[PDB]
């Protein structure tokens, strides 16, 4: 407001404590920016490391695992992300966690999940081979385990080829991170560009009102500048509170996704991608986080004809965990998400009642 | 200073911004470009033959660099009076035109060259207006203008019909007519030739010897500018916070050699957001960058007065060589009063850029906080870990539901039981209605807040 | 005749260096794609707010301008001349020939017939542009000399004009003329209006491109 | 002349009051998010198993 | 004489508009938190079983 | 503020970019209201019958 001039500084004392409030507000929002990062990324107690010999059943994580010959020991995809996105009384404070520390945190999360599944987010990490973990995750979406073990190489090739396309699509999209940078810079520039308005005075310089006016006449002209500059500073401080309350909710959602998609398997629909959630991987970005969601999507459907129950010996039979289907002439049981027909026996069905209350029973 | 900033006698552990550090500017400097046309007065003040008193000369000095100091201190002048403006402030002002009038008079006639006089010289030879502005200079010239036998070439007018208007000039030579009788261009009683001649002779008493006079008259019409003093220029130092003025550009900062290249008509350079960041020195014509004098907040790190009274100090983003033991440089500033160790602990007091401080190793020290203990998992492709026991854990989680419902009467806060103030407050409209409506809506929300958390059950079960 | 400027008559609004910075200004400019008079070889023109003025030749037929309100005595005027020697700025009260010029022996200067009360003196193919303006008793002159590869037609392109002179006269101006060297042995006139432009600054600090922000919706 | 002095007090105190009310509105919105989260935890952690 | 009064009118009318815009900003962030809850409900209660 | 008058516009020009900020603030709000609706309702690839 004054810029090191005792005349303006004494007039300013008449306004009370507005400028202790403004500083309190800005300090309160600069502390919560470090609180925001701490709750997204410090979700581990140990720093887990991955084994030197990396055989994960055909799956290849080399583009998301840390690279020692790179800057800050980042992964290959964490680099594509960091490449894509002094004044008067204004300073910028550094964040408490460096970028090296945050890349360390994400590599510990990523080595915990590649190697222990979801066990490290509930206690001590317990190792399990990667394909058996993949089979547990297939169980979690309602497919049986033999469907993973008999299609291992195909599922691994699809995963590798789909991780290879993230790298192209990014190397060739971070608009939500660019916008928060742009908004803050556009506001800081508007703050400085106001130091050159009169607000109804003879000039914008205090060394020009203190040079062609006597002290009784320069008070009236200095107050017109003080009022304007106070207004502009307080507008800046209100809009930052309103923008920080929005960044806070985004970081609160990121902290929930790190818990529920990276340290677990979610059943919520469309919370960890589109499809059936299998697993998620975190990557650090300039002022945020990227999640890579791996999901299962069913494909290549056929129609069959169905019945709710089967009548036999006067009894009604229902499938234990499947659907009754007909290929035109014969009746089988499948599981509901993957076609794998079986002979209807008394081991995959159960009985209740007689076959005249259900509507749609078939004889078989 | 921390106790004063918090307004308390017990400070709890933390880190507190307490004041600011601002490097002062040792001295100040000015500058300008060499001079060329400093005005060659050595023609009007150094002529071989002056001009009569009845036809004075009139030189119109113009756009130039005038140095009235070489005049003022020359000590060769017997009379140097300044009227509109005292002499020492001439080399610090600028006008539109300077006129210089020159002539030669007797010695004791120099007191009629002044505003508001009378006598044969000021009446009708050379009249100065009554609000004169310039200066009058005069010096004896007996050896140049007076010659044995009498120098009869210096005339003056001794008869005129009416006194001159100021700065008016009259070189006519008509036969004067004193009496009523017409003259018809011939001399006689009451018909006189109007010009007389000083017969100067070298053996004349002072006050009878010739004096040469120059009258400088500064005028200010209504142009855009013109000649003025020769604004000198002092030296210029660099690499020090300084208070500078570059022919108009007033500022503060450190000056440094540049490596940019202006175009040869550009004086100073500006940044985006429009702040001067380079200048060109008028005299030597070299580009110099202007960086601001180091400045930054000061923070105090304390373990808490209930533990110790030692303290460490952070000068924020200041290079630790320009602060005014343990001086330690951080990406966040210069830290004084803590020692740097090589261990890594859990963060205690956050300094920044990965550095924390603690009161451990009875003192204070800095270090790069640790993220946690390292752990390799015994991964292989046919190994599994299965737990054989369990624990039951109970942990707490705390959440704010509500806050204090407060209301303010907008009128009683501002005026407080005064009708003179209340009627003037009516000229702003519905500000207080708006304020009460805003505050009441957030008092209603607080009861909804706790109804939504606690009344989630229909019956009161026992 | 009349012709169309394309992007012509851009001058550096003032000192102060500058680099790559699409800087925005409000000033008196010659709008893009304007209607500029054409003259061949001349008459008394108006001034009313600054003037753009280009000219083309290898010889030197254009030998300065004359300015003022009445171009005679009873009021003051400027006179800017160039014989085969060098420029001669001058400010007196004159008596100007209603058709003033200079010859080419090589004896010349039937320009005026009076030089009274002088209040300022000074003494000492091709495309030669000039911008003349007159604000607060100062008469500013910007100029630029580009080489054409034609002889006498207005070309196309971008070239910013650098300030030349500054004269604290005080003179009023409402009219101006031109001066030509006769035969004894092409020029244009734009006018300036208050516009807003967007200037692109190079890394050396020169204006390389501009945008007139009132031409069309894209601008 | 009482009026010219009273108007500066009115101007300053109005601005004080407006700053107080704006910062209460921004803080009540933060308390509401907390109370919505606590309602969701009461439903999903006390009245069920998550 | 008139510029003095017109500056008072301007000051009042600019204060009113700032009050209006700040409250619209605070009220739109409340509508956004509600549309976010609606999007999650449409995903999780209409496109699946919760 | 001013509203038609011209003595008002030159006086208000002295306050800087106070009015540009307010129009930016209101335009952001209006662009957010369409994204609210796109996020709630356009949650489907095809138009099923
Ligand atoms: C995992 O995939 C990467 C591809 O991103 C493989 O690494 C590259 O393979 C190509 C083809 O042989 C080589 O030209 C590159 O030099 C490899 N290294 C790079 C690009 O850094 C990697 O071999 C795969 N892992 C396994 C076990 O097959
Ligand atoms: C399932 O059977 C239906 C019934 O024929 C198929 O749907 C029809 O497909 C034909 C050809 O694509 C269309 O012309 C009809 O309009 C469809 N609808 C009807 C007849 O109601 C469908 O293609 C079959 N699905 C699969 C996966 O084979
Ligand atoms: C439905 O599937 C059954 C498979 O059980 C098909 O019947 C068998 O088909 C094979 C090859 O055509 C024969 O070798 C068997 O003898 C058939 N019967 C049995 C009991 O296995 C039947 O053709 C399929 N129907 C349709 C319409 O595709
Ligand atoms: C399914 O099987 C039952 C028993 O085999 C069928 O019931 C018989 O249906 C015939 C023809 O309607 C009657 O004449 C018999 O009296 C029925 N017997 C009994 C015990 O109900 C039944 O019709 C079969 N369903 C279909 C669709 O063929
Ligand atoms: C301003 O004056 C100074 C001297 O007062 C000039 O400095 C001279 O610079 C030349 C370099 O070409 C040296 O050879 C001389 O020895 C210098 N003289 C002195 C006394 O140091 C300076 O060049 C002048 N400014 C300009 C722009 O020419
Ligand atoms: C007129 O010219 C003379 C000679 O150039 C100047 O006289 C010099 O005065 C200085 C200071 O009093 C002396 O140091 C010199 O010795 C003088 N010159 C000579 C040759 O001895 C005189 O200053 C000039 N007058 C004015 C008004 O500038
Ligand atoms: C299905 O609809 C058909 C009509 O095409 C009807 O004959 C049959 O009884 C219906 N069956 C069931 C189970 O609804
Ligand atoms: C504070 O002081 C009390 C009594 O002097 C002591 O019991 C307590 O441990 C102290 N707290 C700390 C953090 O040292
Ligand atoms: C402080 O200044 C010295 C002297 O130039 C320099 O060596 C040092 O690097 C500066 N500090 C930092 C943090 O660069
Ligand atoms: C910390 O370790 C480094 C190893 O490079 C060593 O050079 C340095 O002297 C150590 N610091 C102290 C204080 O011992
Ligand atoms: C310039 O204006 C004159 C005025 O009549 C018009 O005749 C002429 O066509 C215009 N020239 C251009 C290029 O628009
Ligand atoms: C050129 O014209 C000026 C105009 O007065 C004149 O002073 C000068 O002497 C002329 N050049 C020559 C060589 O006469
Ligand atoms: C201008 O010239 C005329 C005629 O030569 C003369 O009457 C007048 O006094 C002059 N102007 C001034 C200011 O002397
Ligand atoms: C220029 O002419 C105008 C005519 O309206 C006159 O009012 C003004 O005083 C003149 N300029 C000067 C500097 O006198
Ligand atoms: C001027 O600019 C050109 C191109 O922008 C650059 O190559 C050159 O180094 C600059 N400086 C000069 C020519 O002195």
């Amino acid at each position: 407001i004054c810029g090191d001039s005792t005349e303006c500084s004494n007039l300013l004392l008449q306004y009370g404590s507005f400028c202790t409030q403004l500083n309190r507000a800005l300090t309160g929002i600069a502390v919560e920016q470090d609180k925001n990062t701490q709750e997204v990324f410090a979700q581990v107690k140990q720093i887990y490391k991955t084994p030197p010999i990396k055989d994960f059943g055909g799956f290849n994580f080399s583009q998301i695992l840390p690279d020692p010959s790179k800057p800050s020991k980042r992964s290959f995809i964490e680099d594509l992300l960091f490449n894509k996105v002094k004044f008067n009384g204004l300073t910028v404070l550094p964040p408490l966690l460096t970028d090296e520390m945050i890349a360390q945190y994400t590599s510990a999360l990523l080595a915990g999940t590649i190697t222990s599944g979801w066990t490290f987010g509930a206690g001590a990490a317990l190792q399990i081979p990667f394909a058996m973990q993949m089979a547990y995750r297939f169980n979690g979406i309602g497919v049986t385990q033999n469907v993973l073990y008999e299609n291992q190489k195909l599922i691994a090739n699809q995963f590798n080829s789909a991780i290879g396309k993230i790298q192209d699509s990014l190397s060739s999209a971070l608009g939500k991170l660019q916008d928060v940078v742009n908004q803050n810079a556009q506001a800081l520039n508007t703050l400085v560009k106001q130091l050159s308005s009169n607000f109804g005075a003879i000039s914008s310089v205090l060394n020009d009102i203190l040079s062609r006016l006597d002290p009784p006449e320069a008070e009236v002209q200095i107050d017109r500048l003080i009022t304007g500059r106070l207004q502009s500073l307080q507008t800046y401080v209100t809009q930052q509170l309103i923008r920080a309350a929005e960044i806070r909710a985004s970081a609160n959602l990121a902290a929930t996704k790190m818990s529920e998609c990276v340290l677990g398997q979610s059943k919520r629909v469309d919370f960890c991608g589109k499809g059936y959630h299998l697993m998620s991987f975190p990557q650090s970005a300039p002022h945020g986080v990227v999640f890579l969601h791996v999901t299962y999507v069913p494909a290549q459907e056929k129609n069959f004809t169905t019945a709710p129950a089967i009548c036999h010996d006067g009894k009604a039979h229902f499938p234990r965990e499947g659907v009754f289907v007909s290929n035109g002439t014969h009746w089988f049981v499948t599981q509901r998400n993957f076609y794998e027909p079986q002979i209807i026996t008394t081991d995959n069905t159960f009985v209740s009642g007689n076959c005249d209350v259900v509507i749609g029973i078939v004889n078989n | 200073e921390t106790k004063c900033t918090l307004k308390s006698f017990t400070v709890e552990k933390g880190i507190y911004q307490t004041s600011n550090f601002r490097v002062q500017p040792t001295e100040s400097i000015v500058r300008f470009p060499n001079i060329t046309n400093l005005c060659p007065f050595g023609e009007v003040f150094n002529a071989t033959r002056f001009a009569s008193v009845y036809a004075w000369n009139r030189k119109r000095i113009s756009n130039c660099v005038a140095d009235y100091s070489v005049l003022y201190n020359s000590a060769s002048f017997s009379t140097f009076k300044c009227y509109g403006v005292s002499p020492t402030k001439l080399n610090d002002l600028c006008f539109t035109n300077v006129y210089a009038d020159s002539f030669v008079i007797r010695g004791d006639e120099v007191r009629q060259i002044a505003p508001g006089q009378t006598g044969k010289i000021a009446d009708y030879n050379y009249k100065l207006p009554d609000d004169f502005t310039g200066c009058v200079i005069a010096w004896n010239s007996n050896n140049l203008d007076s010659k044995v036998g009498g120098n009869y070439n210096y005339l003056y007018r001794l008869f005129r019909k009416s006194n001159l208007k100021p700065f008016e000039r009259d070189i006519s030579t008509e036969i004067y007519q004193a009496g009523s009788t017409p003259c018809n261009g011939v001399e006689g009683f009451n018909c006189y030739f109007p010009l007389q001649s000083y017969g100067f002779q070298p053996t004349n008493g002072v006050g009878y010897q010739p004096y040469r006079v120059v009258v400088l008259s500064f005028e200010l019409l209504h142009a855009p500018a013109t000649v003025c003093g020769p604004k000198k220029s002092t030296n210029l130092v660099k690499n020090k916070c300084v208070n500078f003025n570059f022919n108009g550009l007033t500022g503060t900062g450190v000056l440094t050699e540049s490596n940019k290249k202006f175009l040869p008509f550009q004086q100073f350079g500006r940044d985006i957001a429009d702040t001067t960041d380079a200048v060109r020195d008028p005299q030597t014509l070299e580009i110099l960058d202007i960086t601001p004098c180091s400045f930054g907040g000061v923070s105090v790190i304390t373990p808490g007065t209930n533990t110790s009274n030692q303290v460490a100090v952070l000068y924020q983003d200041v290079n630790c060589t320009e602060v005014p033991s343990n001086v330690f440089q951080t990406r966040a500033g210069c830290l004084i009063g803590a020692e740097h160790v090589n261990n890594s602990y859990e963060c205690d007091i956050p300094i920044g850029a990965g550095i924390c401080a603690s009161y451990q190793t009875q003192s204070i020290i800095a270090y790069t906080m640790s993220l946690g203990a390292e752990n390799s998992v015994a991964y292989s492709n046919n190994s599994i870990a299965i737990p054989t026991n369990f624990t039951i854990s109970v942990t707490t989680e705390i959440l704010p539901v509500s806050m204090t419902k407060t209301s303010v009467d907008c009128t009683m806060y501002i005026c407080g039981d005064s009708t003179e103030c209340s009627n003037l407050l009516l000229q702003y409209g519905s500000f207080c209605t708006q304020l009460n409506r805003a505050l009441t809506g957030i008092a209603v929300e607080q009861d909804k807040n706790t109804q939504e958390v606690f009344a989630q059950v229909k019956q009161i079960y026992k | 005749a009349y012709t169309n400027s394309f992007t012509r008559g851009v001058y550096y609004p003032d000192k102060v260096f500058r680099s790559s910075v699409l800087h925005s200004t409000q000033d008196l400019f010659l709008p893009f794609f304007s209607n500029v008079t054409w003259f061949h070889a001349n008459p008394v023109l108006p001034f009313n707010d600054g003037v753009y003025f280009a000219s083309t030749e290898k010889s030197n037929i254009i030998r300065g301008w004359i300015f003022g309100t009445t171009l005679d005595s009873k009021t003051q005027s400027l006179l800017i001349v160039n014989n085969a020697t060098n420029v001669v700025i001058k400010v007196c009260e004159f008596q100007f020939c209603n058709d003033p010029f200079l010859g080419v022996m090589e004896s010349e200067f039937r320009v005026y017939s009076s030089a009274n009360n002088c209040t300022f003196e000074y003494v000492s193919k091709n495309l030669r542009e000039f911008v003349f303006k007159n604000i607060d008793g100062y008469f500013k002159i910007y100029s630029k000399h580009t080489p054409i590869n034609l002889v006498r037609d207005l070309p196309q392109g971008f070239s910013a004009l650098e300030p030349l002179v500054d004269l604290p006269i005080g003179i009023n101006i409402t009219r101006f003329q031109t001066l030509l060297a006769l035969h004894r042995s092409a020029y244009y006139v734009g006018y300036l209006q208050p516009r807003t432009f967007l200037l692109k600054y190079n890394e050396n600090g020169t204006i390389t491109d501009a945008v007139d922000c009132a031409l069309d919706p894209l601008s």
